[PDB]
């Protein structure tokens, strides 16, 4: 309705909204505005990625309209407010961000064009042999690299994500004797509707009792003090109150339990039974696998088979494949550096 | 000479002169796409 501040909206501006605003105000032709609108949607909240170019060209359905037309227009779009916008590959991002250094920057212009244009793939590790490639030495190259490292990446300045999306918790786990104890914190027609409320008010009091109950059984199923969490099956919680698996997983999926470590509520009931006599499921396998891979490789061992042998020494019956596959995942440099 | 006197023209006005063709228009569109970006204004006046 009106005359009050109903949550009508804010109409904030994202990056694509703002870029399109910036396109509205620039001297594009009828067609070039179609290519521009075609590119600004391709852009991402991350900036740099304008995804595939030749799909931008082919998306228009031929009829002339070469590659060069989208290329020029593309450059000009890449030139709008947040300096380096879009482009591709980060290389051209840093070349567009480097396009304006005012040209009055000492030593930076040339060196920066050489480093940023080409050979930047080898600049990851360190200088080393690159120092011999560009003939530079001492701090001449190091100061240019200070500028290159001073650039930042793409957009993510427009952002428009003021919403942190907090957790709000649901049930509090007051820590007891090296464990956890639940408390669960935080005329006649409508009169007959009043009655439904009595039932809703009676169920509202038991809503906390379900959280404290399932929470108590969840604390009894997995040891808190132990590394990760003891392996459990939904059949235990389904054994206690005799509730269906999907229902319990739904309650733990919706609500989020706050313990002293982890905010992480439905992950405390999901585990494997390992299917082995000698033995914390995949939690400690992948967790402690990445932990053992954290301190290792004095220089560049890059050996996942040695880590698989170390896992087999612990009595987990490693397959040298599964263990290495789960260990090398999630950004793990293992086996990649070989 | 220079830029400005070139920078304000509609592509419909520039498209017809001898020897340009469709290619050179996109060529100058790419070259001048960088830096200036403009390819139009009414501006004000000129110092020279």
């Amino acid at each position: 309705d009106d005359e009050l501040p109903v949550y009508q909206g804010e109409t904030t501006q994202t990056l694509q909204d703002y870029l399109m605003w910036q396109v509205e105000l620039t001297p594009f032709t009828d067609t070039d505005r179609a290519i521009a609108t075609s590119i600004v949607d391709a852009v991402d909240d991350t900036g740099y990625l304008t995804i595939q170019i030749e799909d931008i060209v082919d998306s228009i359905g031929d009829d002339e309209i070469g590659l060069e037309e989208v290329e020029a227009v593309l450059k000009r779009i890449q030139r709008f407010d947040p300096v380096g916008v879009a482009a591709k590959d980060l290389r051209d991002c840093l070349l567009i961000q480097l396009s304006q250094f005012a040209k009055e920057t000492p030593w930076l212009e040339e060196a920066r064009l050489i480093i940023s244009d080409h050979l930047d793939l080898l600049a990851n590790h360190d200088f080393r042999t690159l120092m011999r490639v560009t003939r530079l030495k001492e701090e001449v190259l190091k100061e240019a690299v200070n500028l290159i490292q001073s650039l930042d990446x793409x957009x993510x300045x427009x952002x428009x994500x003021x919403x942190x999306x907090x957790x709000x918790x649901x049930x509090x786990x007051x820590x007891x004797x090296x464990x956890x104890x639940x408390x669960x914190x935080x005329r006649s027609n409508l009169q007959e509707a009043r009655w439904l409320i009595k039932s809703l008010e009676s169920a509202n009091d038991t809503l906390l009792r379900v959280s404290r109950c399932i929470v108590e059984q969840q604390q009894a199923f997995f040891e808190q003090g132990e590394e990760y969490m003891k392996p459990m099956v939904l059949a235990d919680i389904a054994q206690a109150v005799e509730m269906h698996e999907s229902t319990i997983s739904r309650v733990t999926t919706q609500k989020y339990l706050h313990s002293p470590r982890g905010i992480x509520x439905x992950x405390x009931x999901x585990x494997x039974x390992x299917x082995x006599x000698x033995x914390a499921s995949s939690t400690a396998i992948r967790a402690l696998v990445k932990k053992l891979i954290a301190a290792e490789n004095p220089a560049k061992p890059l050996s996942d088979s040695k880590l698989t042998s170390m896992l087999s020494e612990q009595g987990i019956m490693v397959a040298r494949r599964t263990v290495a596959k789960y260990r090398e995942s999630l950004s793990i440099p293992p086996s990649n550096q070989r | 000479h220079y830029i400005g006197d070139l920078v304000q023209r509609t592509e419909v006005e520039l498209l017809k002169t001898p020897n340009l063709g469709k290619k050179s228009l996109t060529e100058i569109k790419d070259v001048l796409a960088s830096r200036g970006l403009s390819l139009g204004m009414r501006l004000e006046n000129w110092p020279p």
